[PDB]
């Protein structure tokens, strides 16, 4: 599968994590990568996203301030570094590459297979 | 950079039917979708107003219609904003009236970032699709680009100027218009 | 010889449903197609989505939402008189064994037998995304033959998206 996510795990509320992606570049072409977060039985909800070309870069409400997104196109890798975590936070991570420079989970192309982030509810930093 | 309207496969094909179907009559209808930081609009679909309207007003936009077909799409998983408005001007060309500057001031009151999409259905028949997308210009009312400012006295002086604009795929889409072809 | 006319629309509009509504694994959704079957080839200009549920553990239980149906056709009716209400659609990929149930209750919207469109989303195959079916006693399926008829208003438009 094209896309494999990295980064993330246990984190105490107020920590930081960087969440990366590499995309091997071998069925799929994109000009656009994003982040999406899942949390059981929550829908699948967007975090940020980035052109490729120029990195333009999109947030969430719920995440401006806090996280940011960005990419080493030469390296074919996204980034999303995430600060003063909340409990809130806590979900399966995916990134997401296509053509759309925006929030609707099913306009984008291709998927990686998760990874979760766990901020811990007792644990602060 | 310069803002940009991004039409999705549905939103293209829908306004072009309706009108192709309205000819000779200036149709109309209202564009989902969703903005994105300040240099992008995404189309992702469209419908139509009932020709209730002797021609192309805020008249013509029919509130309980709209309304129904707003929650009649919610409950099949369509749940995006309105973002503008298209209207055809048959044979006439991608421009705009005073009626149509007078329709889309009234857009720009509920939601500053709203956009305007003429498509000519007719002239589109050459085989070159003629559509584009236009905003009122009243806010803004040492190098530079000449061609930028060529337009923005161009826009002043008509009260409104175009975005470029962009027809988006998925790579589905794109695997299923290769076959209906 | 009797041949179906698919419009490109109605299967773009089948696929941006199925992918919407989020349609897992094993799931399917189901709409209403129009178009005019007046004459002995039957034109598909159109289509719109539907509420549907089953239970994917027992076939015999689903719903459809024939209110829905009834609004949205009228709704449909304003912007164009003369696309009719000839059939259903859903995303297969194989025909289900609470389609001639289905089929059947569409009767009473339609002023044909009804078609049945299966359209395939998965698109891991050849060549047309797309069967349809007529029931028929001979109560069961018939293939029909089916072909692409655009327009030439949407012709250039699945050109431009192309280059
Ligand atoms: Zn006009």
């Amino acid at each position: 599968v094209q896309l494999q996510e990295s980064g993330g795990g246990l984190v105490p509320a107020g920590g930081s994590l960087r969440l990366s992606c590499v995309d091997s570049g071998r069925t799929f072409s994109s000009t656009v990568m994003a982040w999406f977060r899942q949390a059981p039985g929550k829908e699948r909800e967007f975090v940020a996203t980035i052109r490729w070309s120029g990195g333009n870069t999109y947030y969430a409400d719920s995440v401006k301030g806090r996280f940011t997104i960005s990419r080493d196109n030469a390296r074919n890798t996204v980034y999303l570094q995430m600060n003063s975590l909340k409990p809130e936070d806590t979900a399966v991570y995916y990134c997401a590459g296509g053509t759309y420079y925006g929030t609707l989970s099913y306009k984008y192309d291709f998927w990686g297979r998760g990874t979760q982030v766990t901020v811990s509810s007792h644990h602060h930093h | 950079t310069k803002e940009t309207v991004y039409i999705s496969s549905i939103a293209l094909l829908k306004m072009l039917k309706h009108g192709r179907a309205g000819v000779p009559m200036e149709v109309m209808g209202l564009m989902l979708g969703e903005f994105v930081d300040d240099y992008t609009v995404n189309v992702v679909d469209v419908f139509a107003m009932p020709q209730s309207g002797t021609g192309v007003s805020v008249e013509a936009v029919d509130d309980v219609f709209q309304a129904k077909m707003m929650d009649m799409l919610k409950q099949t998983g369509r749940d995006q904003m309105v973002v503008g408005w298209y209207h055809s001007h048959p044979g006439f060309g991608c421009w705009l009236s005073s009626v149509d500057v007078n329709t889309q001031k009234s857009f720009e009151q509920l939601n500053s970032r709203a956009v305007a999409v003429v498509v000519d259905p007719i002239q589109s028949v050459k085989g070159k699709v003629v559509i584009d997308a236009f905003r009122l210009i009243d806010t803004g009312a040492g190098l530079l680009n000449k061609a930028n400012i060529q337009a923005l006295i161009h826009g002043l002086n008509r009260h409104y100027y175009s975005l470029n604009i962009d027809y988006h795929k998925t790579a589905k889409e794109t695997k299923m218009l290769m076959n209906l072809h | 010889h009797e041949k179906v006319t698919i419009a490109p629309l109605v299967l773009l509009s089948a696929l941006d449903h199925y992918e919407r509504t989020q349609t897992k694994e094993n799931k399917r959704c189901v709409g209403v197609i129009l178009g005019d079957a007046n004459s002995s080839t039957i034109r598909v200009t159109n289509s719109f989505a539907l509420p549907f549920e089953e239970d994917e553990k027992n076939s015999d239980v689903w719903f459809l939402d024939h209110n829905y149906i009834e609004n949205m056709n009228e709704m449909c009716k304003k912007i164009n008189a003369k696309e009719k209400l000839i059939g259903w659609y859903h995303s297969g990929p194989k025909l289900r064994a609470s389609d001639l149930k289905i089929n059947e209750l569409f009767k009473k919207y339609t002023q044909n037998n009804p078609l049945l469109l299966i359209v395939d989303v998965k698109q891991q195959g050849v060549g047309l995304p797309t069967d349809a079916y007529v029931a028929i006693e001979q109560k069961t399926f018939l293939h029909l033959p089916c072909t692409i008829e655009a327009e030439e208003a949407e012709e250039i438009g699945v050109e431009h998206l192309l280059r």
